[PDB]
RNA sequence: AUUUUGGGCAACAGCAGGUCUGUGAUGCUCCUCAAUGUUCUGGGCGACACGCGCACUACAAUGUCAGUGAGAACAAGAGUCCGAGCGGCACUUCACAAUGUCGCUCCCGCUUGAUCAAAAGAGCGGGGAAACCACGGAAUCACGUAGACCCACUUGGGACCGAGUAUUGCAAUUAUUGGUCGCGCAACGAGGAAUGUCUCGUAGGCGCAGCUCAUCAAACUGUGCCGAUUACGUCCCUGCC
RNA sequence: AUGGCACCACAAGACGUGGAGCGUGCGGUUUAAUUUGACUCAACACGGGGAACUUUACCAGAUCCGGACAGGGUGAGGAUUGACAGAUGGAGUGUUCUUUCUCGAUCCCCUGAAUGGUGGUGCAUGGCCGCUUUUGGUCGGUGGAGUGAUUUGUUUGGUUG
């Protein structure tokens, strides 16, 4: 289902990744992994 | 003495930080009647994230994932609690969530 | 406890020569210990190996081990 | 912009604001199985608040900074005068000039 | 509360988030980051930004406007919260604060390649051991192009270029179009606490 | 669209009250129409007398008389 | 014992690839409200001559059925925020409704003990915050042992489906999913010309985590359980320096 | 040519597609809609695409504006919000209206201007990412060589994967 998600940092469904009370933009988590502390594992 | 068990718990966002941390504590507060039976660590925990990158349209479909093991880390101790909270008077970083507790 | 349920098993012959041993260099003395091993080697189903995996880490994209997603070449 | 809610609000914020001399918010539009919520940083509501300000920051006077999100309102130095005038208290405004303690 | 994965990942956000709005903000400051203290009764936050007489200063400066801000935005009862300067020494020393220089001097409508290779050279005299920038964007009546530029070495395999350089990315609107500039900044590897025995490091007495 | 949203005319005044000389000392309230409680628009609308039902147009009372 | 292991990282140019389907990166270039905005509603992308691409499954004793086996990976889960549910309070109120407040339980996520049912399904009381402590001392899939089929569509097979009950969702009505019992002999007996990948507790099978997730994957990304030819060369083929 | 090198080399073979049935994706083939991108390897379970609405771009219908800021005019002796009840709504949205009371400039109106926009181009462009190419490479410097481009270095021999 693809309506409700609205992305926190986008608004969008579409787009957004839907993991771990996240709700940003695939980019957008592929920018923030160092902040937060998320490393290649593979 | 009326000793507490006291917990005092240590997940971090790395294993790194909160050893630091954990260990000057415990020295602390230790010297002398702070006494602690020898730091046992608890699973670390790992997240996991797996990511359809690139827009391709066309090219690669292909995923990149980035990883964030927390590391956990547990004293407990037969000590005073006054005394625990005379040396609780550290302001400690973050990435180095510590919890005290005392149970028995 | 434990499947790999052979793996089990030459898990606890080794852990049996293990126990052979230690008994033996505190119950008995060496040439009856170094025998008993000797023996033990001489026949021996991995007492100091590792049957190194079970079961790999995935390879993405193909999600698998050496293989792959078919190529449709065209 | 149009409204017929106005003044009021207009009021609220600029005091608001004002006298502490910011407002940060979330930018939102109410839900966690919401009543009361109003818009955060506020009474008020988000609407009334996003148009009014709106209005507010376009003709100048106003900073509205960006992130995720949020608007983050610092009231300028014509602002303050016009304001001070709209809020109708003497010459001197407080807001983002009272720093004694840093704001 | 958030639970125990989660408290970790707020944290980690908030350090993200916090420094997004930050370089945003603290453009004119040459924003170089922030530093989180959670403490007893107080938030801190410390301001490496080159220009911290500036975000200092009195009655409003930056501080003032931002502790204010970060209240009300992070939900707070207010001054539960500080946030200290930071006097990031050696200015020339951050691909940030440099990148943020540099989006300037685009915006100062400098010539790009020789700007720089001037800044570059101030990067690099500022002690980068390296430096690479990149402008990557348009040219023409609207056609694309882009343009290398290093100064130093840069670190280009392994661990340790992670560990050994900073970026920062910056899209300027001009004529039109979008310019890219990003920024590469190496710095030494003289990092002493910040470990000096790299990959290579192999060294007799 | 074009439009302008259907409302009642309003021009020539605000014919709703009526006091005199001799309410003076008589009555004090002298509108045309019966009065409204329960609104959250108070005691100063008249409610619409409308088929029985006094209505209020904001706070949409239903009151009979 | 080999550039030991699997990765991760990784030069330099290069490719108007792709990238308007992130972007609160955007040129130039459109509508801006009798707009293609926005909401709302309702639809659609999911429509079956067909041509494909992946996958998945069956065709089966090497199996199917009935039962029986003391098999653990790896790894999940309890958000905040003063008319959700509940409760108290407040006031309205002949009685209702009302409103409002406060508080709890927080618009209460996993969930355990277990009763009553064909059955799925209905449930007091409990318990667990990512918790190695409750859902984790049980309980992972093909094992191994006793029983139907004296190997024939046996029904292999279930596409196919019919009432029937439970659940999701505002809404399924382009059957959300389950359930149930009947119920099938569809195709399908292993697939041509072609053809895809692959040389170690691993191929490969076999199964399970984990999320998409209101509700739903054969996907995704892992986990396991089980468990191997010769190749080890050659450089032909086919391709890269 | 030579010398290597690789299981989208091959090679021993090893399992499997293909045919089948089911799916999804795709092509195609309707519609109002079927948003489209993308098609050798490097489209084709990809488009973070596991579309009920929503999503979503598309249709149809319908209201809403979130039409910033001006200029000017209109507007409170009243714009207008709101509306029962019905009338007219998909629809107790007054959408519209009869009716009429609320309600109250925060109006409307134009004339400028303006915007949300998932409205277009990705050959207009960053960024990003795919591909190159999974390839072992790449340099410059001074020095050298050559008119030059250029070149060397950096390779002929060994060794190395």
């Amino acid at each position: 289902g693809k309506g409700s998600r609205h992305c926190v940092i986008c608004s969008n469904q579409k787009a957004v990744i839907r993991k771990y009370e996240l709700n940003v933009c695939r980019q957008c988590f592929r920018e923030n992994a160092a902040n937060i502390g998320f490393s290649k594992l593979r | 003495q009326e000793t507490q068990r006291v917990l005092v718990k240590m997940t971090s966002r790395n294993a790194k930080a909160v050893e630091n941390v954990m260990t000057e504590l415990l020295l602390h507060a230790r010297n002398e009647k702070v006494v602690l039976r020898g730091p046992v660590r608890l699973p670390t925990r790992t997240l996991k994230v797996t990511t359809r990158k690139t827009p391709c349209g066309n090219g690669t479909n292909t995923w990149d994932t980035y990883e964030l093991k927390i590391y956990k880390r547990l004293v407990e101790l037969r000590a005073p609690t006054e005394l625990v909270k005379k040396i609780t008077s550290f302001p400690i970083d973050a990435g180095v969530d510590v919890a005290i507790t005392i149970p028995h | 406890r434990g499947s790999g349920q052979v793996a089990q098993a030459y898990a606890v012959r080794q852990a049996i020569a293990k126990g052979i041993i230690a008994y033996y260099q505190k119950y008995h003395n060496e040439i009856e210990k170094a025998a008993l091993k000797d023996k033990y080697l001489e026949y021996d189903k991995f007492l100091l190996i590792a049957d190194p995996r079970r079961c790999e880490p995935k390879k993405w994209g193909r999600h698998s081990a050496r293989t792959r997603f078919t190529k449709s070449y065209r | 912009m149009t409204t017929y809610v106005p003044k009021s609000s207009r009021d609220d914020v600029y005091r608001f604001f004002f006298t502490e001399g910011v407002v940060s918010c979330k930018k939102d539009p109410l839900g966690t199985w919401k009543g009361t919520l109003g818009g955060k940083t506020f009474k008020l509501p988000t609407l009334q608040v996003m148009q009014l300000m709106r209005s507010l920051k376009s003709r100048g006077l106003i900073k509205e900074q960006f992130a995720w999100r949020h608007f983050y309102w610092t009231l300028n130095d014509e602002g303050i005068n016009y304001m001070r005038k709209y809020l109708y208290l003497g010459a001197d405004a407080v807001p983002n000039t009272h720093k004694v303690d840093h704001k | 509360p958030l639970s125990k994965k989660r408290m970790m990942v707020r944290d980690g956000v908030f350090y993200a988030e916090l420094f997004e709005f930050l370089k945003r903000e603290l453009a004119d400051d040459g924003f170089a980051g922030v530093e989180h203290r959670v403490t007893p009764t107080r938030t801190e936050i410390v301001i490496r930004s080159t220009k911290t007489r500036e975000v200092l200063g009195e009655k409003g400066r930056r501080i003032r406007e931002l502790t204010a801000c970060l209240q009300q935005r992070f939900n707070y009862k207010e001054g539960k919260l500080q946030l200290f300067a930071e006097r990031v020494e050696v200015r020339g020393l951050s691909a940030m604060a440099q990148a943020e220089s540099l989006r300037f001097k685009l915006l100062s409508n400098l010539q790009v390649r020789r700007a720089a290779m001037g800044i570059i050279r101030y990067v690099m005299e500022s002690g980068a051991k390296g430096c690479e920038v990149t402008i990557g964007g348009k040219i023409k009546g609207q056609r694309a192009k882009s343009m290398t530029f290093r100064d130093g070495y840069m670190i280009k395999s392994g661990t340790a270029h992670k560990h050994f350089v900073d970026t920062a990315t910056r899209h300027c609107h001009l004529r039109a179009g979008t310019i890219g500039v990003n920024v590469k900044i190496m710095r030494p590897q003289s990092m002493i606490e910040e470990d000096e025995v790299l990959p290579d490091v192999i060294t007799v007495i | 669209k074009p439009i302008h949203r259907h409302k009642l005319e309003k021009m020539r005044a605000l014919k709703y009250f009526k006091v005199t000389e001799n309410d003076d000392g008589s009555f004090k309230v002298e509108r045309t129409r019966d009065e409204c409680p329960n609104p959250n628009c108070g005691a100063g609308v008249f409610m619409a007398q409308h088929k029985g039902r006094k209505y209020c147009g904001k706070c949409h009372l239903t009151y009979t008389m």
